[PDB]
DNA sequence: CAAAGTGAAAAATCTAAAGCATCACCT
DNA sequence: AGGTGATGCTTTAGATTTTTCAC
C-alpha cells in the first residue's frame, strides 16, 4: 500500500536520470513522512541527498517504513517509457520484492504497469553536518553548468573563492589556467537571473571538478542553484526540485598541502 | 700497417703458447696418425715465404686420449660475376690493384640457379680472388661493398671495370664455413691425418667405417653465488662458496673454506641404476687458494669440454671479475675473452649451454626451460633447489646443503649433456661442417642454410646473395605497401572445452558416409599394405578375417549414428608435412616460375605434364597513397634540403642520404597526410594469383630432403633393430657386445633426432630476409596445399566425427569407440611375420592420393641424354600418436572468435605431454596468473564425470580467488610481493621515449622523482612496480607505484607515497591498502574466461562458478535456448511460390 | 522505357530508409498494379510487403513486368541525398545496366540525377495466405511505435493479447516485466488518434520483440497503424500510405513446444 | 603591449571553430593594420590566407608588431567558453609569455579571465598571389554544405564543371554516379539565397570532398560564400563577414592519373 | 658504427560514426 | 501542442602503438 500520486512526469524521471553516472545502487526509505536518499558515491568521496516529503504528493499512503533498493540504470531505462506530460504513480506492498509502477496517459487510454525485481543494500548512514553557511551563490544554474563544463575542457580541478570583492572560480590546467569572476546583480529586475551572495568571510579552498560536472548534469529541474559553503566544509550545491521536494549534493574539499617545502 | 702485422703476430704467438700450455701439441714430425676431431679454430701461422699467413686449426684426439692438433692454411676467396665479356680485364685490373692482398686470380665458373634459360646447359662464369688473410678480406670487402652497391644502383637506374663488377657474395657467411666445405671436412669423425713436410699441405682423409668413438674430457662445473637482497648479483660485491665438476663419469669438487664452516667428505648421487658419479673433496682455506686450485686442476686436466648452462651471462664475466679482483690474468691462465657479441669463445676448449637447446631446439615447454624442469622432463626427477634471496644465510648456517645441491646439479648437468647433447653434437657433425658453438647459438634456419651450402657445393651451384629488405614496395598500380606476409597460419578450433576419452560424450554420425567407407574398405587395406611397408597382399594370411572384423565394427557404428559413447581422442598429426608436399610437387625456389618465363623454358609442350597449376592467395596490407601523390611528395622532398643527421654539419640533401631515414620520412609524411586525408593508412585485402613451378632443375633441396627422409626411415628402422639387439644382449650380459650396441643405438638415435629437428627446420627458411632463397610463394603454396588437405579432412571427419583443432601440421580430432583404428596383419613373410596397420591414417592417405597423385614426377635418369622419365609417386603419409586420455581447448573473449594454436593434451597416465601458447610458459609479465594456470593444469586430470571435473576446477579456482578476496591477512607478504611484482623492461632510456605514456615510463618517472636520475640514467632496468587504486580520475598508466620505494625509510617512503598519491590524509600505509585490484581482477577474469568459463559455457554447463560474469552476447542465446519459444522457419507457416532470379534489367 | 514519378518524395524517402536493418537485398518488382516490394530477412524469420498504386504515381508508365533485385545500403545512402520536399522519378529500360533516379526540388533549380548499377541474385518467393484473422486494431502510429521503442529494453520477448477490454502488449526480461493496456476510443473525432478494435476469438500469442524494434522505424508513413492476427497465423501489421499504396509486414511467431505429462 | 576588445562574441568563435581542425599551427603576425593568418598546412596542398583589419574593433592598441603565433587547438579550447554576444577582451605584453583572455557578459554581470602559455615558431612567409579569376560564383552557404555532405558519403572525387548556365558536380563512386545542376537565380527576393556566377571560361577540376567539408565548417560565418577558380591554378574559397576581412583558401588541383595511357 | 625479426595479444588511448534528446520558425 | 532540419552529449567500434611472447 506504499502509495504516491503526483501530477508531474518529467521531474522524477530526470532526477533519477541525474544519478545515472554517480550512483548505481542507493537506499529509498519509503516512510510516512516521505522518501529520502543518502549515500556514499561509487568512489565514496561525496554525499548525495534527495528529499521528497508527503505533502508534495497528491495522495501518499504509507503505513510502515521500508528501505528498498534498485539498480538506478535499470529503472532509469524503465523510466524512459512515458512522456514528460504523463501522470505517475508508484506503490508497494508488505512483501514488496518488486516495485509496482504505473504510467497513465493524460487522455486516459494508454496505461502501462511496470515491475522490477529488486535487491537489498547495506550502506552506512551518517548524519549531515548542519551549521551556519558563510557563502551562498544564488545564481542561475544553467550558466553555472555552462561555465564549469567550459573550464572543464581546459582545467581538471577548480578553486572556489568567495571574497569581499566577489566570487572567484579558479581552475589551473596543464595547457592553461582560467578563473571566473561574478559580482552582485544590480540592474536586473527579475530575481531568477539575479545573483545574491550573502557575505560573511573571504575563502580560498580547493574542490574537485568532474564530480561537480556530474552534479551539474541536473540543471533543467531548477532555474537556479544555491552553492552553500563555509570554510573547510564540503560544498552544498542545492537544486530546488519543486514543491515536491529538494536535493543536496556534498562534494569533499581537496586537501592540498598548505605546508612549505 | 707493420704495427698491425706485428700486433697480429704477437697475438698469434700468445695464443700458440697458450694453446700448447693445455696440450694439443704442434704436430710437426712426418708421419700418419689416426685422428678424431673435436673442434676447429682459425689462426695465423708464418708460412714458408715470410708472409703473414692466415690458417685454421683442427683439434684431434684418439682412444688413448692423445691430444694434438694440425694447422690448415688456405687462401681466402669469394666469387664475382659481371656482364658477358667482362671477366678477363676485370681479373687483370683486380690483380694489378690488389697486390699484396690477392695471392692469385682465377676464373671459376659456377652454376646459377636464378637465371633465364634455367639449366639448359649454360654455366655462368665467375672470377675468384684468392686472398691471404681474413683481415685483408675484411678491408677489401669494405673497399668493394659501396662500389658494388652503387654498381647495382645504376643497374636499377639503367667504363672502369670496378663498375662492371656487379655482385659481392658470401660476405655475411665467414671464412670457417667455406673452408669447411672447400676441403669436404666434416667435423667430429674419425679421420686419418698425415704430415709430409712444410713444403706440402697437410693431407686429411675421411675414414668411414670406424663408427666407434671415444669420450672426450668433460667439465661440468656447478656455480653458486650469494646475492645481497635488493641487488643485482655480481662478483665485485660478494664472494664464491665452492665448485664441483665432473669428468667422463668421475667427478671432483674444490671448496673454499674461509666462509664454509665445516670440512666435507665424499658424496655419491645414484638415483638411477645406470647413473653413477664418484667424487673427491679438495678443501681450500683461501678464495685465492680456491681459484688457483681449480685452475691448476684444469691445467692437469688437459680440458676440451667445459659446460654449464648460461655461462656467457652469469659465469665467465663473473669468473674474470673474480680474477680481476685478485689480479689474476685469465687470458694467460685459460684465455677466456669476451666475444664481439657477448660470449666467451674457447680456442682450446668447448663451452656449451643447454639453454641454447632446452629453450630452443628441445621442443619442450618454453617456460619450463629451467634445469630442474629439464631434469623432471628427461631424467624425470627434479633436483633440490634454493631461493637466491636467502641462500647466503643458508650457506653460512650449513655448507652441506650447498655441497649436495651443487654435486647433484653438476651430475644432472652431465647426464643431461651426455644423454641428449653429445647426440646433438654428433648429429650436427654428421654432415654440417660447423663448430658446435655456432651450431647451438645460430638458428635452425641457419642450419638449413648450412645444409644448402653443403649440397650446393655438391651441386657446384653458386650461392645466392643474401638479399636486403627494400622499402616503398609498389603493386601493379604502383601502390605503396606497408608490410607483406601470407594468408598466415590457418589455425582454427571448432569446438572447445574438456574432452577426456574415458568420460563419455555425444556423437551424431552419418550412415551414408559409413557405406561410402564400405565400398572401399578393401581398397583402403590393400593400399595400406602395398604402399606403407611395400608388402604385397598375397603374403597376408588373415586378410579376410580383419576385413570381416572391420565390416562388423563399422556396421556396429553405422546402425545407430547418433549415440552417447566414450570419445577416442586421436591426433591427425602430419609431421614433416611441408617437405613431403615439396617432395610431391618438386618445389624449388628458382623453379618458382612465372608463365612469361615458363615460356622461356624449352618444355612448354601442349601435353602439360610439367606445369602444375598451383593457386595461392596474396594478403595485401598497404598504404592508400597513389603513384601521382607519391611523385608530388617525392618532388617536394627533393626540392629543398633537410635537417642534418650530421651534428652541426652542412644542410642535408636528398640525393646523398641513405635509404632508411628517407623511408622514415616517407612513411611519416604519407602516414599523417592520409591520416588527415584518407581515414585509414592500412587497407587489408586478399587477392588471388596463379603461378606454376618448374620441375626439371637440379632439385637439390627436393632430392636432398628426399634422401634425408629415406635416411630418416632406415635410421629409425635400424634404431628399433639395434635397440632390440641391445635388450637381448642385456639379457645376455657380455660387456663388449652391450657397450658397442649402446654405441650403435645412440648413433642411430642421434641421427633420427637430428633429422627430426631438420624436418622441423625446413619450412622456416624462407620467411626471413638475408637468406639464399627468400620466397613469397613457396611457403605460401605449400600451406595452400596443406590447407586443401586439412579442409578436406575437416569435411571428411565432419561427416565421420568432430574435428577439434586445425593446426597446420596436425589435426587434433576425436573418433567413436568402435571406429577402426589399428589392425595387425599376420603374413607368411619371414622378414615381417605380422604387419600392423592403422586404419584412419590409411584412409586419409588413400583420400589424399585419390585427390593428389602427382603424375608429373620426372627424374633425370640419364643426364647425358637429358632423359626425364615421368612417373607417379605417393608419399603423403600421416600418423596418429598414442590415444590421448585428455584434450583441453580454450576459447577467446570476443564474439565468434576463439584462441588459435593454444591447447594442451594428456597421455593415458596423465603425463604432461604437450602444453604451449599460454602465459604460464611466457616469461615475465604477471606470475600469479601463471600459478593459477599451473594449479588448474594439475587439477584437470581428476574426475570421471565432466560435471565433477568442472566442480573440482571450480573448487581450486574458489580457493585461489578467496585467497585474494580475503586480502591475505593471515598469510605472509613476501610471496604476495613476488606474485604482484609486475616488471616491464626499459628498452631505451626514460628521456628517449619522453612524451610516450606507458606504465614502464611512469614507473621510470616515479624512480626519477624518488632517487633522482641515477636510477634511470640508462636502459635495461628491471623496473618492478604495482598498480595503485586510491588515486581517482587518473589513467591506469599513471600511478604505476614501483616496488623500489620500499627501500626508503618510513618517513621518506611515506612522504614519497603522499607525493605520488596526491593525498596526505592517510596515516597507515600497508602494501595491501595501496593495491589496485581492478587491473588484477581484470587480468584474472580474462584468464579465467579464457581457460574455464567460456569453454564450459559453450559445453552446456550452467556456470563454472557464480563468482565470474560473462559477456552478454552468449547470455542472450543461452537464455533463449533454455526456453521452448524457438525460432520458426517461414516454410512451415507460410506457403511457397518458387525460386525467382533477377536478370540484367 | 519505364517511367514512374511521385509528388510526395518524402514518403518515398522514409519508406525506403525504414526497411534497412532486416534485409540487404530487396526484391522490387514492377507490374500493371503499380510497383510492389516483398522482401524476407536474411535470418529466415520475417517478411515485409510494400505495394504502390499505379495511379499513386503522378505518371506511371509500366512497359514490362520487370523485377529488380538490388542492394539496399547504398540505395538508402544515395536516397538520403534528396531533400525533404523534392519530387522523385524512377526510370528503367527494357535493356540497360543501371537504374536511373532523378531528384527535383520545388524551386526548379536544385535538380539532381543519379545512376545506380543493377545486380543479379536468385531469391525465394513466399505465398501470402489470406484468412479470417481474429482481431483488427486501428492504432495510432506514433503511440504504437513509441510502445515498440520503450518496451525494447524491459526484455527481448513480448506477449500480446486482445480482448473486449482492448489490446495489451506485455514484455519481460531478466530485470522485470512491463505491460501496456489500451482501452477503446469513442469521445474523439480524429480517427488517426482514435483506437478501435474487433474480435473473433481470444488471442494470447507472442512475437519477436527485437525484430519489431528494428522494423518500427516506419512511424510517420501512415498517421495510424492497423494490425491483424490470429493464433499460429501470420502477424499482419500494415501501414496504409494514403492512396499511394500500403506497407505490410509478416512475422514468425513463437509456439509453445509440448512437454511430458 | 597589445589590446583589443569587441562585443560580437559569435564571430571569432565560429571563425576558430572553422579553423580549429584543418590547421594545427599558424602564425599570428600582428601589424599596425592588423593580423594576417596564413598557415603552412599539414596537408601541404590546401593553403589558407586569412586577413584581419582594425576598423571593425571598438579598441585596438599595440606597441610593437610582434610576429608571434600559437596553436589553434588551444585557441579553440579557450574561446569555446565564448557564447554569441559576450564581449571578448584580450590583453598582452611586449614579451610572449602569457596571454590574457577576458569575456564580458552583455548583461554586465559575467566576467572571466583566462591565461595561456605561448610558443615560438619559425615559419617562412608564403606568398599570396592575386590574379583575375575566370569563374567566380557567389554560392549560398547552406545548400553548398548540403551538397558537399551529399557527395561525401557517395564519392571521394568531385569534379567541378562551371558553365555559362551554372556549375555541375559529378563523381565516380563504388555504388554509382550522379550530377547536381546549378544556374542563375533571378526572381528570388532574398539575396543571401541568390546565387550568381561570373564566367570567362569553363574550368574542370577534380577535388577531394571532405577537405572541402573541412572548409565548409565556416557556414555560420555568412549565408553566402564566394567560390572562385581558373584553369591550371588552385581554387580559392572566399568567406566574407561584416567589414572584418577575408579568408582565402588555396587548394591545389589534383590532376588525373596519367600513368594509364 | 653496429644489428636474424614479424604475426599475435592486449591494452591505452585516441579517435570518428552514429543514436538520440533539445531547439530556429508557425496557428 | 506537433511538423522541417541544426546542435550537442553519450556510446561504441575500430585505429594505433609499444612491449613481449611463439615460430
Ligand atoms: S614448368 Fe615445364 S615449361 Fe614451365 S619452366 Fe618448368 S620445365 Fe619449363
Amino acid at each position: 500500500m506504499f502509495e504516491a500520486r503526483l501530477v508531474q512526469g518529467s521531474i522524477l524521471k530526470k532526477v533519477l536520470e541525474a544519478l545515472k553516472d554517480l550512483i548505481n545502487e542507493a537506499c529509498w526509505d519509503i516512510s510516512s513522512s516521505g522518501v529520502n536518499l543518502q549515500s556514499m558515491d561509487s568512489s565514496h568521496v561525496s554525499l548525495v541527498q534527495l528529499t521528497l516529503r508527503s505533502e508534495g504528493f497528491d495522495t501518499y499512503r504509507c503505513d510502515r517504513n521500508l528501505a528498498m533498493g534498485v539498480n538506478l540504470t535499470s529503472m532509469s531505462k524503465i523510466l524512459k517509457c512515458a512522456g514528460n506530460e504523463d501522470i505517475i504513480t508508484l506503490r508497494a506492498e508488505d512483501n514488496a520484492d518488486t516495485l509496482a509502477l504505473v504510467f497513465e496517459a493524460p487522455n486516459q487510454e494508454k496505461v502501462s504497469d511496470y515491475e522490477m525485481k529488486l535487491m537489498d543494500l547495506d550502506v552506512e548512514q551518517l548524519g549531515i553536518p548542519e551549521q551556519e553557511y558563510s557563502c551562498v551563490v544564488k545564481m542561475p544554474s544553467g550558466e553555472f553548468a555552462r561555465i564549469c563544463r567550459d573550464l572543464s575542457h581546459i582545467g581538471d580541478a577548480v578553486v572556489i573563492s568567495c571574497a569581499k570583492d566577489g566570487v572567484k572560480f579558479s581552475a589551473s590546467g596543464e595547457l592553461g589556467n582560467g578563473n571566473i569572476k561574478l559580482s552582485q546583480t544590480s540592474n536586473v529586475d527579475k530575481e531568477e537571473e539575479a545573483v545574491t551572495i550573502e557575505m560573511n568571510e573571504p575563502v580560498q579552498l580547493t574542490f574537485a571538478l568532474r564530480y561537480l560536472n556530474f552534479f551539474t548534469k541536473a540543471t533543467p529541474l531548477s532555474s537556479t542553484v544555491t552553492l552553500s559553503m563555509s570554510a573547510d566544509v564540503p560544498l552544498v550545491v542545492e537544486y530546488k526540485i519543486a514543491d515536491m521536494g529538494h536535493l543536496k549534493y556534498y562534494l569533499a574539499p581537496k586537501i592540498e598541502d598548505e605546508e612549505g617545502s | 700497417s707493420s704495427v698491425s702485422a706485428l700486433k697480429r703476430l704477437e697475438r698469434s704467438q700468445w695464443t700458440d703458447k697458450m694453446d700448447l700450455r693445455f696440450g694439443f701439441e704442434r704436430l710437426k714430425e712426418p708421419g700418419e696418425k689416426t685422428g678424431w676431431l673435436i673442434n676447429m679454430h682459425p689462426t695465423e701461422i708464418l708460412d714458408e715465404d715470410k708472409r703473414l699467413g692466415s690458417a685454421v686449426d683442427y683439434y684431434f684426439i684418439q682412444d688413448d686420449g692423445s691430444r694434438f692438433k694440425v694447422a690448415l692454411p688456405y687462401k681466402p676467396y669469394f666469387y664475382i660475376a659481371t656482364r658477358k665479356g667482362c671477366e678477363r680485364e676485370v681479373s687483370s685490373f683486380l690483380s694489378k690493384k690488389f697486390q699484396g692482398k690477392i695471392a692469385k686470380v682465377e676464373t671459376v665458373p659456377k652454376e646459377d640457379l636464378d637465371l633465364p634459360n634455367h639449366l639448359v646447359g649454360l654455366k655462368r662464369n665467375y672470377i675468384r680472388l684468392s686472398f691471404h688473410t681474413v683481415e685483408d678480406l675484411v678491408k677489401v670487402r669494405k673497399e668493394i661493398s659501396p662500389a658494388v652497391k652503387k654498381n647495382r644502383e645504376q643497374d636499377h637506374a639503367s667504363a672502369d671495370q670496378l663498375d662492371n663488377i656487379v655482385d659481392m657474395r658470401e660476405y655475411d657467411v665467414p671464412y670457417h664455413i667455406r673452408l669447411s666445405i672447400d676441403l669436404k671436412i666434416h667435423v667430429a669423425h674419425w679421420y686419418n691425418v698425415r704430415y709430409r713436410g712444410n713444403a706440402f699441405p697437410v693431407e686429411i682423409t675421411r675414414r668411414d667405417d670406424l663408427v666407434e668413438r671415444p669420450d672426450p674430457v668433460v667439465l661440468a662445473f656447478a656455480i653458486a653465488t650469494t646475492k645481497l637482497p635488493l641487488k643485482f648479483p655480481d662478483a665485485e660485491t660478494d664472494q664464491i662458496m665452492m665448485i664441483s665438476y665432473m669428468i667422463d663419469g668421475q667427478g671432483y669438487l674444490i671448496t673454499n673454506r674461509e666462509i664454509v664452516s665445516e670440512d666435507i667428505e665424499d658424496f655419491e648421487f645414484t638415483p638411477k641404476p645406470e647413473y653413477e658419479g664418484p667424487f673427491c673433496v679438495f678443501n681450500e682455506p683461501d678464495e685465492a687458494h680456491l681459484i688457483q686450485r681449480w685452475f691448476e686442476h684444469v691445467q692437469e686436466t688437459k680440458p676440451t669440454i667445459m659446460v654449464t648452462y648460461n655461462g656467457d651471462f652469469f659465469d665467465w664475466p663473473f669468473v674474470e671479475a673474480r680474477a680481476a679482483v685478485h689480479g689474476l690474468s685469465m687470458q694467460q691462465e685459460i684465455g677466456f675473452q669476451k666475444d664481439s657479441q657477448g660470449e666467451y669463445k674457447a680456442p682450446q676448449c668447448i663451452h656449451m649451454d643447454c639453454l641454447r637447446w632446452v629453450k630452443r631446439d628441445s621442443y619442450l615447454p618454453v617456460g619450463s626451460h629451467n634445469l630442474k624442469a629439464a631434469a623432471k622432463a628427461k631424467l624425470g626427477y627434479d633436483p633440490v633447489e634454493l631461493d637466491p634471496e636467502d641462500m647466503c644465510r643458508m650457506a653460512t648456517e650449513q655448507p652441506q646443503t650447498l655441497a649436495t645441491y651443487s654435486v647433484s646439479d653438476a651430475v644432472a648437468t652431465y647426464y643431461l649433456y651426455m644423454k641428449y647433447v653429445h647426440p646433438f653434437i654428433f648429429a650436427l657433425c654428421t654432415i654440417i661442417p660447423m663448430e658446435p658453438d655456432e651450431v647451438l647459438r645460430k638458428g635452425s634456419g641457419t642450419l638449413c642454410e648450412a645444409l644448402l651450402m653443403v649440397q650446393a657445393f655438391h651441386a657446384n651451384i653458386i650461392f645466392p646473395n643474401k638479399q636486403e629488405q627494400e622499402f616503398n614496395k609498389l603493386t601493379d598500380d604502383g601502390h605503396v605497401l606497408d608490410s607483406e606476409t601470407y594468408v598466415g597460419g590457418h589455425v582454427e578450433a571448432l569446438e572447445s572445452g574438456v574432452f577426456r576419452s574415458d568420460i563419455p560424450c555425444r556423437f551424431r554420425m552419418n550412415p551414408a558416409a559409413f557405406d561410402f567407407l564400405l565400398q572401399r574398405v578393401e581398397k583402403t587395406l590393400r593400399h595400406a599394405l602395398e604402399e606403407e611397408e611395400k608388402v604385397p597382399v598375397e603374403q597376408v594370411t588373415n586378410f579376410e578375417e580383419v576385413c570381416d572384423e572391420i565390416k562388423s565394427k563399422l556396421a556396429s557404428l553405422k546402425d545407430v549414428p547418433s549415440r552417447i559413447e566414450c570419445p577416442l581422442i586421436y591426433h591427425l598429426d602430419v609431421g614433416a608435412m611441408y617437405p613431403n608436399i615439396i617432395l610431391t610437387n618438386r618445389l624449388q625456389p628458382s623453379a618458382m616460375v612465372d608463365e612469361a618465363t615458363c615460356a622461356a623454358c624449352d618444355f612448354n609442350k601442349p601435353g602439360a605434364n610439367c606445369q602444375r597449376k598451383m593457386a595461392w592467395q596474396w594478403r595485401g596490407e598497404f598504404m592508400p597513397a597513389s603513384r601521382s601523390e607519391y611523385h608530388r611528395i617525392q618532388h617536394q622532398l627533393e626540392s629543398e634540403k633537410f635537417p642534418p643527421l650530421f651534428p652541426e654539419g652542412p644542410a642535408r640533401a636528398f640525393h646523398e642520404l641513405s635509404r632508411e631515414e628517407q623511408a622514415k620520412y616517407e612513411k611519416r609524411r604519407l602516414a599523417d597526410y592520409c591520416r588527415k586525408a584518407y581515414k585509414k593508412i592500412h587497407i587489408t585485402k586478399v587477392e588471388e594469383r596463379l603461378t606454376t613451378i618448374c620441375q626439371r632443375e637440379n632439385s637439390f633441396y627436393v632430392d636432398t630432403v628426399r634422401a634425408f627422409r629415406d635416411r630418416r626411415y632406415e635410421f629409425k628402422g635400424l634404431h628399433k633393430v639395434w635397440k632390440k639387439k641391445l635388450s637381448a644382449a642385456v639379457e645376455v650380459g657380455d660387456a663388449a657386445e652391450v657397450k658397442r650396441c649402446k654405441n650403435m643405438e645412440v648413433l642411430y638415435d642421434s641421427l633420427q633426432l637430428a633429422h627430426k629437428c631438420i624436418l622441423n627446420s625446413f619450412y622456416g627458411y624462407v620467411m626471413r630476409k638475408g637468406a639464399r632463397w627468400y620466397s613469397m610463394e613457396m611457403a605460401g603454396i605449400v600451406c595452400f596445399t596443406g590447407a586443401n588437405i586439412i579442409t578436406q579432412a575437416r569435411e571428411l571427419i565432419e561427416q565421420i566425427g568432430r574435428p577439434l583443432e586445425l593446426d597446420t601440421d596436425g589435426i587434433w580430432c576425436v573418433l567413436p569407440n568402435s571406429f577402426p583404428e589399428n589392425f595387425v596383419f599376420k603374413t607368411t613373410n619371414v622378414k615381417k611375420p605380422k604387419v600392423t596397420i592403422s586404419y584412419p591414417g590409411a584412409m586419409l592417405n588413400i583420400m589424399v592420393k585419390e585427390g593428389f597423385t602427382n603424375d608429373q614426377y620426372q627424374e633425370l635418369a640419364e643426364p647425358s641424354s637429358l632423359t626425364y622419365v615421368t612417373r607417379s609417386e605417393n608419399s603423403i603419409f600421416f600418423e596418429v600418436d598414442g590415444p590421448y586420455l585428455a584434450m583441453i581447448l580454450p576459447a577467446s573473449k570476443e564474439e565468434g572468435k576463439k584462441l588459435k594454436k593454444r591447447y594442451a593434451v594428456f597421455n593415458e597416465d596423465g603425463s604432461l605431454a604437450e602444453l604451449k601458447g599460454f602465459e604460464v610458459k611466457r616469461r615475465g609479465e604477471l606470475q600469479l596468473i601463471k600459478i593459477f594456470q599451473s594449479s588448474v593444469f594439475e587439477a584437470f586430470l581428476k574426475g570421471s564425470t565432466l560435471e565433477e571435473v568442472y566442480g573440482s576446477v571450480a573448487k581450486v579456482a574458489d580457493y585461489w580467488l578467496d585467497v585474494l578476496y580475503s586480502k591475505a591477512a593471515n598469510m605472509p607478504d613476501s610471496e604476495l610481493f613476488e606474485l604482484i611484482s609486475e616488471n616491464r623492461s626499459m628498452s631505451r632510456k626514460l628521456e628517449d621515449y619522453g612524451e610516450q605514456k606507458s606504465t614502464s615510463i611512469s614507473t621510470a618517472k616515479r624512480l626519477a622523482e624518488f632517487l633522482g636520475d641515477q636510477m634511470v640514467k640508462d636502459a635495461g632496468l628491471s623496473c618492478r612496480y604495482i598498480i595503485s587504486r586510491k588515486p581517482e580520475g587518473s589513467p591506469v598508466t599513471e600511478r604505476a607505484i614501483p616496488l623500489a620505494i620500499f627501500q626508503a625509510e618510513p618517513t621518506v617512503r611515506k612522504h614519497f607515497l603522499r607525493k605520488w598519491l596526491k593525498s596526505s590524509s592517510l596515516q597507515d600505509f600497508d602494501i595491501r591498502a595501496i593495491l589496485d585490484w581492478d587491473y588484477y581482477i581484470e587480468r584474472l577474469g580474462s584468464a579465467i574466461q579464457k581457460i574455464i568459463t567460456i569453454p564450459a559455457a559453450l559445453q552446456q554447463v550452467k556456470n563454472p562458478v557464480p563468482r565470474v560474469k560473462h559477456p552478454d552476447w552468449l547470455h542472450k542465446k543461452l537464455l533463449e535456448k533454455n526456453d521452448v519459444y524457438k525460432q520458426k522457419k517461414i516454410s512451415e507457416l507460410f506457403t511457397l511460390e518458387g525460386r525467382r532470379q533477377v536478370t540484367m534489367a
